């Protein structure tokens, strides 16, 4: 590419990358902050 | 006894689910924090003030990524007047086929989100004009974040 | 006051139905407490998280989820019926402590025999700023 | 009999752990292949596109894009 | 974590003791940090090494031999229908699978059917397992080299070899079109054993743990 | 008295259920308007929620002087008639049409309502004594709080009980006349034509009270326009009526959101300010009651809502009606 | 006095109802494999899971965003009833690593005494294999409903 | 739990302890003041900071203060 | 809201060319209302018509958004802590004596918001909510005609 090296993502990188931090990462999140939580010393 | 609260020992005792909101809230009242001095306070407050720094930098690289990737700011430079700025795709699932033929503005194909925060009209008076440039900016506020 | 008195577990309970208000999970985990008084003959009383009840003619046992409960049935019994009553603290352990009458006297008397707790000689008011007990642990009320 | 073929089925996710790993590799799985894959077979309307839609905007005027 | 190390002068995780074989101190996000957790995914990197090893040596065997381009061999007229071979691949798999987990319950050896371990010949050593498993580890990493270079370049590991001995200064990965990218990625890879080492030496004391969600060794740090 | 906790808790969950399955349909069928899917929404055009209990009572009703009361001439009323009856070229009553709009903001109204009855009963019942504080009965009915204690018992009377209870009635007649309103002059009010029947509005109803955007839109934005276009006219009075109302609803939110103590010590400023050059009054000024303050607050709401749904149905119906 | 509180003391907050004193009420939910103490936690869950994994997949199916398409609704329905499932057994992972770190102390105190020394599905490893059988049974259930609308005399 | 004090402020009305359910206030015998009286609280953590005693107390300011913070089980009149 | 009311009545006013509305209509607050909040909000509520969808649909489910939000902040502003904790007293007593679902318990006993948090609370659905749906008015009638 003419200068595409600063990476150009791809056109299908937000099916990707869209549900991961809708429907993942807050799953993580919550899982996380769920064993932080009830946690005795 | 919880450990949630480990800058208060006295919310940590709490058996309520008020623990969880208070610990929340009292996150960055460090004047008030258990067993703690004027100088690792000061510490901290610089350390935050650093993250803080980061943060900002990490957004307006990811502003300058996500225009030189989905929005129009070639365009824009060939004419400012008529093509409207463009700030981010819109990949909802949620959609319909009309939501989707309704929000592919400024000349894209994708259904796409029309820019009004003013960086296409800064950019183009501070002599950046193509989207490799703003990918360069990106990456380089990436790295000093 | 005089000795202390031990709950007896064969005191017979007040007549009642049952009332959604009243023990619940924390009587088993955590501590509950249990009033005692002795009445002359069978009235109607309202508990403090029910409706009304008959107590027996004689001694009396009722198990409340919180001190604020026995305190508020105890005063009850006090204006209505002069009874004097006491209540209990038991643990999920099955630890019994005496709560209300410590020295037997109520503390609306002194009995001359208990000492001062948690009382500044200093007037409110003249305690410092929080300036002066900054990154201490202490509060200006707790010097 | 029958509680065996489920004794089974359960001694190898019984842990904690192991069905932690299991929903979390089989969530990952599925929405990394949604979209990628899950999309554009079941013709979901996000990956499809106008046809002529929506260029012009603006009804007072000026008629930008 | 054994005196040869993932970069000399590295420090070992304080779970990574060195008791197991094959360790080299390489543990970055501290996956394993429990001995069964460690265990069974020492049982899963053998297995994956193993289905590597012999994926790779099928690979050269049959570009050796003539036979056409494995990613497109799926497409490929083949006898039997690919439907009732899946069903028979499951079929022989729920009872492989299911001897190799009960006899690694009751044993913890990597044997086979009913076998375990299945060692006819017996050269049962641990310098034998050690070199299963750094074979096992460059064939993983050879298998993703095959798939990188079936991608991108559309060749095989033969046509791959022909042309870095042709041209190396040119034909290879640094000058394609994931080029730059793998060039900062081994760049971030070169900076990053100095990152921790500035960080052992800024915090001589410290745990210094990596909290992250896939592991419990946040619970100390609080 | 005996079982409060259970009536309690069996309407609070009926409350939380009617108000999910009442409102989020609402709110479905806004996002699906949003995100262009009118074919997924809760709407006649789309599937549907029928309101066939009401339904076969109007066909009862129509069909009951045919044989459960044959002496009658007609039905006892022409909502579920068959004929339209007119006076002066003008719509007296109409048969009325029950769809899944219908439907959506009768059951709104039943959650309103039983939401409402919750409250009043809570009040009622945990009046004299609770689990929270034993003693409610030896502070009276009409008492501010007991304290911070507990969390902070702030509004814990029954008197502060019938206080949200007078909000919750203000929007469950409010909606309901909304109601009354735009099925009338959508389906019931108009002018009678020689070529049909036409509305006072083009039978918007059916299309578009499955949305709260649509709601807003169609009833107090398609409405409401004469109102404001009543200046210089003769219900010019409507329009300040409106603004006024306005006005005192938006000031009734000073003495709902506030306390005492800030007031109690901006007064003591301006008694400071009236010692300097000694106008101070020989009574003492002092801040309004919690209860007070919660009182003037809302009463001054109530009042202002009132009187703004007054003015716009007024200037509405005598503008156009 | 139909109407009395259970074991005839009233200082309790639930009291003995005819919906509840009704031997039919009280037999079915004895018999529910949640109340079954002497079968494993993986056991009950099993069955637990079948139920609901085998109820979820209805209303994904016949309300979902392409019930429309004829032949791929019971699909995304039912694959979308496995993530709901598989959600829920994640939730059931988190409840037991919260709720069992530490130790019961006392029975559950059944009626006329004879008490079970302790309920395994109130421990940690106990709760863990509850959420096993749970998530098996999920994915089994759903994997049932699709197949049930795959061979049909009626509907689907 | 909270904190209550009692200043030197108290004259000894005897009628905090009665404003208070929960027996957190107790009188004890002094000399600062005519009844000889002084407001005294052993049973600090089982207050919960209803303010009933600073309600109670006729003194200006306040002889009896208490402070909120550090709730508890039985400071924030839990029966569950 | 005012400074922002003031500034783009003016600048609409002046775009559209009739700087002479804004003249004679900013005097009196019904004309401010007629010609500002309702007016200019025509295009807005016009994102999802029944008859069809434009491209300003998000800002009317921006604005209807803000508007619940800032109703929720009511819901925490009017109403304090005290009859919410018998509420969730009852709910309480609803969860430890109910079949099926006394056997999942809670290990964070559920408290009521405290005073101070429910001003906080109030306060900040207010704000967003406020916010929200000003500022999709705001882009609505400025974007829907130029
Ligand atoms: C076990 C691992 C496994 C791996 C790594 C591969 C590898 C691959 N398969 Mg093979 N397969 C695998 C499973 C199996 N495949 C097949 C039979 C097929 C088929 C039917 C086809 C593939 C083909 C493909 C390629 C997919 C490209 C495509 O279709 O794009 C579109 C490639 C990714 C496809 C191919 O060659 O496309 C280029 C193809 O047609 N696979 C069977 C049945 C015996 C498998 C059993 O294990
Ligand atoms: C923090 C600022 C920021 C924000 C608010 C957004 C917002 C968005 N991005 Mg972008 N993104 C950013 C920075 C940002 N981006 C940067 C710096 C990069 C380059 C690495 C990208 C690369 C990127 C891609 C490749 C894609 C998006 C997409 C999206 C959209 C969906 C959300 C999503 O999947 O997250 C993006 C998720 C990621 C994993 C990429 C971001 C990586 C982050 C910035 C690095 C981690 C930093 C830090 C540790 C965590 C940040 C949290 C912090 C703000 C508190 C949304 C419009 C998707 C889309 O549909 O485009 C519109 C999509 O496909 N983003
Ligand atoms: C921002 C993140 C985000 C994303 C990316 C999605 C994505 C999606 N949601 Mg949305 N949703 C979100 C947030 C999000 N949601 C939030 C925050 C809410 C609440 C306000 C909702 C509320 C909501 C509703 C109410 C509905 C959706 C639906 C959908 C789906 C659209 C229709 C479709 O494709 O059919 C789904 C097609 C698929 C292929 C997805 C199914 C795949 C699942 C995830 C698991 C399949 C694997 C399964 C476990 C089998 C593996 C077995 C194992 C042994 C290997 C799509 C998957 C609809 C839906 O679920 O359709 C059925 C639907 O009705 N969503
Ligand atoms: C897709 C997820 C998945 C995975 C990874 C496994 C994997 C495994 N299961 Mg399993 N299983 C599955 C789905 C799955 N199964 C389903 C859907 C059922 C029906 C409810 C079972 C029922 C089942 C039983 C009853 C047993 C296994 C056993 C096994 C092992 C041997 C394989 C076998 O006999 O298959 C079948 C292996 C660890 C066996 C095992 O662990 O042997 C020691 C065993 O006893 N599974
Ligand atoms: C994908 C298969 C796989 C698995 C399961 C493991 C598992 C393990 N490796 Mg290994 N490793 C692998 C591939 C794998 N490795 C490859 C391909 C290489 C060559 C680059 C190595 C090189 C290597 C070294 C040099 C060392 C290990 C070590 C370890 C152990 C501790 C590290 C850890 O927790 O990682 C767990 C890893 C996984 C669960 C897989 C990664 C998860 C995905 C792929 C991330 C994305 C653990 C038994 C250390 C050891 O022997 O300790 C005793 C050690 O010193 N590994
Ligand atoms: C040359 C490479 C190599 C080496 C040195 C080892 C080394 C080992 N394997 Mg292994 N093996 C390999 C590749 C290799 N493996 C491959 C590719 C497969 C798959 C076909 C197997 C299948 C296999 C089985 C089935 C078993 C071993 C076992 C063993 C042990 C002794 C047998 C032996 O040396 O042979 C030792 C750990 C045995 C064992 O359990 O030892 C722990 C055993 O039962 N191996
Ligand atoms: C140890 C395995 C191994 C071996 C022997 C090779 C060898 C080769 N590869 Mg390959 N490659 C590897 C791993 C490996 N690579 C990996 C892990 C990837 C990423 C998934 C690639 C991706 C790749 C691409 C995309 C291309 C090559 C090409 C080439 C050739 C040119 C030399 C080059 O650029 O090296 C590859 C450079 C690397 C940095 C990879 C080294 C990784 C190993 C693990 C490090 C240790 C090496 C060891 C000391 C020897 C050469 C035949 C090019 C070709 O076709 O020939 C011109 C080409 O286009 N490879
Ligand atoms: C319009 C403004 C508004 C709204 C929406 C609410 C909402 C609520 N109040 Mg309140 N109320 C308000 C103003 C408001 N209040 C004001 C100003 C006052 C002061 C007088 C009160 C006084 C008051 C009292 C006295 C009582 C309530 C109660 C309730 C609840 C009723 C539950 C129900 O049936 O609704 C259903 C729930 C909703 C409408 C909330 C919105 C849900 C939408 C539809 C989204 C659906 C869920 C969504 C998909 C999940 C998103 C997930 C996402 C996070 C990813 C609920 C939490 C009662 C209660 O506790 O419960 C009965 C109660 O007793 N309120
Ligand atoms: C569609 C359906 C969607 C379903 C949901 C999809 C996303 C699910 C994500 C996983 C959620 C659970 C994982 C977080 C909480 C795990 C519990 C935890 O902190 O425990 C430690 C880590 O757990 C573990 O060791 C197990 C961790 C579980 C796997 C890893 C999850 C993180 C993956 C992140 C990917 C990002 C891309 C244990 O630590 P220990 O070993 O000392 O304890 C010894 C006992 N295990
Ligand atoms: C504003 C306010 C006050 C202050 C208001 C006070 C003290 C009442 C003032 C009443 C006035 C004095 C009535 C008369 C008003 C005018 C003087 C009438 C003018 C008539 C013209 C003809 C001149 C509170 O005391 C208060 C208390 C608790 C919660 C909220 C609030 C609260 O919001
Ligand atoms: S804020 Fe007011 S109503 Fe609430 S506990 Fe305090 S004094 Fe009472
Ligand atoms: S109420 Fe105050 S002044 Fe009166 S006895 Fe108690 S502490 Fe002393
Ligand atoms: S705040 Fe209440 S419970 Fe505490 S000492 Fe005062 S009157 Fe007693």
């Amino acid at each position: 590419a003419t200068e595409g090296y600063p990476f150009v993502p791809p056109d299908w990188a937000p099916a990707l990358f869209v549900p991961l931090t809708g429907l993942v990462l807050p799953a993580v999140g919550m899982a996380w902050a769920f064993t932080y939580i009830q946690k005795e010393r | 006894t919880k450990l949630f609260p480990k800058f208060s020992q006295g919310l940590a005792q709490d058996p309520s689910t008020r623990r969880i909101w208070y610990g929340l809230a009292t996150a960055h009242d460090f004047e008030s924090h258990d067993g703690m001095t004027e100088e690792n306070l000061y510490q901290k407050i610089f350390a935050s003030h650093f993250g803080q720094l980061a943060i900002i930098f990490l957004w307006t690289s990811g502003n300058l990524f996500h225009v030189a990737w989905q929005g129009n700011f070639e365009q824009w430079v060939t004419d400012p007047i008529h093509v409207r700025p463009i700030a981010h795709a819109i990949w909802d699932p949620h959609f319909g086929q009309p939501a989707v033929e309704a929000f592919t503005r400024g000349g894209a194909s994708g259904p796409v989100n029309i820019a009004t925060s003013g960086v296409y009209q800064w950019w183009y008076t501070i002599g950046l004009r193509s989207n490799q440039e703003l990918y360069v900016s990106s990456v380089f506020l990436a790295l000093v974040s | 006051p005089w000795k202390q008195p031990e709950l007896d577990p064969d005191t017979p309970s007040p007549i009642f139905g049952g009332s959604t208000g009243g023990l619940l999970r924390k009587a088993q985990v955590e501590e509950f407490y249990v009033t005692t008084w002795e009445s002359p003959k069978e009235q109607i009383f309202e508990m403090p998280t029910g409706g009304a009840a008959i107590m027996r003619k004689g001694p009396n046992l009722l198990k409340l989820a919180r001190k604020e409960h026995c305190l508020a049935l105890t005063t009850q019994l006090r204006t209505k019926f002069r009874m004097s009553p006491c209540f209990y603290r038991v643990y999920a352990d099955g630890k019994v402590e005496y709560l209300h009458p410590k020295d037997g006297v109520y503390p609306e008397k002194v009995n001359a025999g208990r000492v001062g707790v948690n009382q500044n000689m200093r007037s409110i008011g003249k305690n410092v700023d929080p300036i002066k007990v900054k990154f201490t642990g202490s509060e200006p009320f707790e010097i | 009999l029958q509680e065996e073929f489920f004794q089974r089925a359960t001694d190898a996710v019984s842990r904690r752990e192991a069905l932690n790993g299991f929903v979390a590799l089989t969530g990952v799985a599925s929405i990394a292949l949604f979209g990628l894959k899950g999309a554009s077979t079941l013709e979901l309307p996000i990956t499809k596109g106008p046809r002529m839609e929506k260029t012009e905007n603006g009804k007072g005027g000026i008629l930008r894009s | 974590a054994g005196r040869e190390m993932w970069y000399p002068g590295a420090t070992p995780p304080p779970h990574l003791d060195g008791s197991m074989l094959g360790d080299y101190g390489f543990d970055p996000l501290r996956l394993g940090t429990n001995p069964d957790r460690l265990k069974w995914f020492r049982e899963a990197e053998l297995m994956n090494g193993r289905w590597a090893m012999a994926a790779v040596v099928g690979i050269l065997f049959t570009d050796l031999v003539g036979l056409p381009k494995w990613w497109e061999a799926g497409a490929q007229t083949y006898p039997i229908d690919n439907q009732t071979l899946l069903i028979i691949e499951i079929a022989v798999f729920s009872f492989l699978e299911s001897k190799r987990y009960e006899g690694y319950k009751k044993t913890g050896g990597t044997g086979f059917a009913f076998f375990f371990p299945f060692d006819p010949m017996g050269m049962r050593s641990q310098d034998k397992e050690l070199k299963e498993l750094k074979n096992g580890r460059l064939a993983m990493l050879a298998f993703l080299g095959f798939a990188s270079t079936a991608a991108v370049n559309g060749q095989g590991p033969i046509e791959s070899l022909q042309t870095h001995l042709a041209d190396p200064a040119h034909n290879n990965i640094f000058t394609s079109s994931v080029g730059k990218e793998s060039c900062v990625f081994v760049a971030v890879l070169s900076i990053l054993p100095m990152l921790i080492e500035a960080n052992k030496a800024l915090g001589k004391g410290q745990e210094s743990v990596p909290l992250f969600p896939w592991n419990e060794e946040w619970e100390k740090v609080a | 008295i005996r079982h409060r906790d259970a009536i309690i808790s069996h309407l609070n969950w009926v409350s939380i259920f009617l108000g999910f399955h009442s409102f989020g349909l609402y709110i479905h069928n806004d996002t699906m308007s949003a995100l262009g899917r009118p074919q997924d929404m809760f709407s006649d055009t789309a599937i549907q929620l029928q309101p066939v209990f009401a339904q076969w009572i109007q066909n009862t009703h129509f069909t009951a002087p045919q044989l459960t009361a044959p002496n009658a001439l007609a039905a006892t009323s022409l909502t579920w008639g068959g004929d339209v009856v007119a006076v002066g070229g003008k719509v007296a009553m109409m048969p009325i049409a029950l769809g899944t709009s219908d439907f959506l903001v009768h059951h709104i109204h039943a959650f309103t309502i039983h939401v409402t009855v919750l409250i009043l009963l809570k009040g009622v019942l945990f009046a004299r004594s609770s689990r929270l504080i034993p003693d409610k009965a030896n502070l009276g009915f009409r008492f501010p709080c007991d304290g911070p204690g507990r969390g902070g018992t702030c509004q814990v009377s029954a008197w502060d009980h019938v206080f949200l209870g007078l909000f919750w009635m203000y929007n469950s007649l409010s909606i309901v006349i909304f109601h009354f309103s735009w099925k009338m002059q959508s389906d019931v009010w108009g002018t009678v034509t020689d070529s049909g029947v036409s509305h006072i509005t083009g039978g918007n109803f059916a299309q578009s009270a499955n949305t709260i955007n649509g709601w807003l839109r169609d009833f107090l934005w398609a409405q409401s326009s004469q109102v404001i276009q009543s200046y210089g006219s003769a219900l010019s009075a409507y329009g300040l009526m409106f603004l006024g109302a306005h006005f005192v609803w938006a000031f009734s939110l000073m003495f709902l959101f506030s306390g005492r103590g800030y007031w109690q010590e901006l007064i003591e400023s301006i008694v400071w300010a009236h010692n300097k050059l000694r106008v101070a009054p020989s009574i003492q000024p002092r801040a309004l009651s919690i209860t007070q303050g919660r009182a003037v607050g809302v009463a001054h709401y109530l009042l202002g809502g009132i009187a703004t749904t007054w003015s716009f149905f007024l200037a509405r119906i005598i503008a156009v009606g | 006095q139909v109407i009395q509180p259970i074991n005839g003391d009233p200082f309790v907050g639930m009291l003995e109802t005819p919906v509840t004193s009704a031997p039919i009420v009280a037999n079915y939910l004895s018999n529910l494999p949640a109340y079954r103490t002497g079968v494993a936690p993986n056991l009950r869950g099993v069955e637990i899971g079948l139920a609901h994994g085998f109820l979820l997949a209805g209303p994904f199916i016949k309300l979902g965003p392409l019930r429309d398409v004829p032949g791929t609704a019971e699909v995304v329905g039912c694959m979308s009833a496995a993530g709901l499932v598989l959600i829920l057994a994640l939730c059931l992972s988190l409840y037991g690593n919260a709720a069992f770190q530490n130790q019961p102390s006392m029975g559950k105190k059944t009626l006329s005494g004879r008490p079970l020394p302790q309920d395994p599905l109130m421990s940690e490893e106990g709760w863990a294999k509850f959420a096993a059988g749970f998530t098996v049974g999920g994915l089994s259930g759903v994997a049932w409903a699709y197949i049930l609308t795959q061979i049909l005399p009626y509907y689907s | 739990a909270h904190v209550v004090k009692i200043y030197d402020t108290c004259i000894g009305c005897t009628q905090c302890v009665r404003a208070c359910p929960l027996d957190v206030l107790e009188m004890v015998p002094w000399d600062g003041c005519k009844a000889a009286q002084m407001a005294s609280s052993p049973r600090t953590e089982d207050c919960v900071g209803c303010k009933r005693c600073e309600t109670a107390c006729p003194t200006d300011f306040l002889s009896v203060r208490v402070y909120l913070g550090n709730e508890s089980t039985r400071s924030l009149g839990l029966a569950y | 809201g005012w400074v922002t009311f003031y500034w783009h009545w003016k600048h609409l006013t002046l775009w559209q060319g009739n700087v002479s509305q804004f003249d004679e209509s900013s005097t009196y607050l019904m004309g401010w209302l007629r010609d500002y909040l309702w007016l200019n909000s025509s295009q807005l509520i016009n994102g999802y018509n029944p008859f069809g969808m434009n491209s300003l649909s998000v800002w009317a489910w921006t604005f209807l958004f803000g508007h619940l939000v800032y109703a929720t902040g009511f819901m925490f502003l009017i109403s304090w802590r005290g009859y919410w904790q018998e509420l969730i007293e009852t709910l309480v007593w609803a969860h430890e004596k109910t079949p099926l679902a006394n056997l999942v318990y809670w290990k964070d006993k559920p408290v009521a918001l405290s005073i101070v948090q429910a001003r906080l609370v109030g306060l900040a659905h207010f704000s967003v909510g406020y916010i929200f749906t000003y500022a999709a008015f705001l882009i609505a009638s400025t974007a829907g005609r130029f």
